[PDB]
């Protein structure tokens, strides 16, 4: 029954799947771009000058 | 022009925020519509009505 909900709605199946892709082209421009998702001991440093 | 090249402008409160501005509104406003574009047209099972 759930999948023929969809078959006998073609434009509510198709709505879905273009939300699904704006909600992917809105997701990618706002997500981060890094090479690994590793994460690197955070550190901090401290300077003086004699 | 009137101050010379040795001046420099910056802005503060209102302005700033205007110099800096992503567009942001204008994207998302374009993108409300398109929704509701395609939640009405999911109700009424028609890309026109």
């Amino acid at each position: 029954m759930f999948s023929k909900f969809f078959i006998e709605r073609p434009i509510f199946a198709s709505v879905v799947a273009i939300i699904i892709s704006i909600a992917g082209i809105i997701g990618l421009a706002n997500l981060p771009v890094e090479q690994y998702p590793s994460l690197t001991p955070p550190t901090v440093q401290v300077s003086a000058t004699y | 022009q009137s101050l010379g090249d040795e001046y420099s402008i910056a802005w503060s409160g209102s302005a700033y925020q205007e110099v800096s501005s992503k567009g942001a509104g204008a994207y998302a406003f374009v993108l409300g519509m398109i929704f509701v574009f395609l939640i009405l047209a999911a109700q009424y099972e028609r890309w026109l009505m």
